[PDB]
């Protein structure tokens, strides 16, 4: 209802989305590393950077939704 | 409108034009990566570069906009 | 090989946007108070995170300028 209290509740919502980028993170890491450590041909190296690429992507469309709804606060106030 | 309110409309119009070239760029790379196989090395980093450039764009927006913030609401 | 050298800036960029992350969600938590009711307090964790996001912005030119040092190296 409250326009405010609607960005407080899509705030929550990205925190969450948050997390759940950092946990998918923490596998990447795992896997990445574990790829590190065996001898991968170039394209072992494709697969490994275009699986960090999306895992990037993803992370940064998180920022971008966080910084529409910041815009959304400021324009509430203004 | 006030000076104040008017620089944080401009910033603010700065920074939705920095996030759309930004997506763009999201876009292109993602786009380019997606043609599988072999990846070029320099083409790779200087799509990375392209992607760092916005990248400092936008925080620098952002921390300007805090502080326009922070005056305006005193 | 400078793949290998591309995959180590995005996982130097994983870690440095999930501090970014954390310090734009307070960011925005703070203002929502503070345009709820002002408060010093909050005012100044605000400055406090928007100076922890300076010094991200810092560590983000020198992986820019890394990866320039590389794409000259090249080029060259």
């Amino acid at each position: 209802s409250s326009p405010v209290d609607e960005i407080d509740k899509e705030v929550k919502k990205l925190e969450e989305e948050a997390k759940k980028s950092q946990e998918e993170v923490e596998r990447l890491k795992q896997e990445v590393e574990k790829a590190s450590k065996a001898g991968l041909d170039h394209e072992g190296d494709s697969r490994i950077f275009k699986k960090i690429h999306d895992v990037v992507t993803k992370q940064i469309k998180v920022i971008i939704r966080l910084i529409e709804v910041y815009v959304r606060l400021v324009e509430i106030i203004l | 409108s006030s000076p104040e309110e008017e620089k944080l409309k401009e910033l603010l119009k700065e920074l939705k034009k920095v996030l759309d070239r930004l997506k763009k760029i999201l876009e292109r790379n993602d786009e380019e990566i997606k043609k599988s196989d072999e990846l070029d090395d320099e083409s790779l980093l200087e799509d990375i570069v392209e992607l760092l450039k916005e990248i400092i764009k936008l925080w620098k927006i952002l921390v300007e906009l805090s502080d326009i913030l922070l005056k305006l609401i005193s | 090989s400078k793949q290998k050298e591309a995959i180590k800036v995005y996982l130097e960029l994983l870690e440095v946007h999930s501090r970014v992350l954390k310090a734009l969600i307070e960011q925005i938590k703070l203002f929502i108070e503070l345009i709820k009711r002002p408060d010093e307090d909050l005012a100044d964790k605000v400055r406090k995170s928007s100076e922890e996001l300076k010094k991200i912005i810092k560590e983000v030119e020198k992986i820019l300028r890394k990866v320039d040092d590389i794409l000259y190296k090249v080029k060259s």
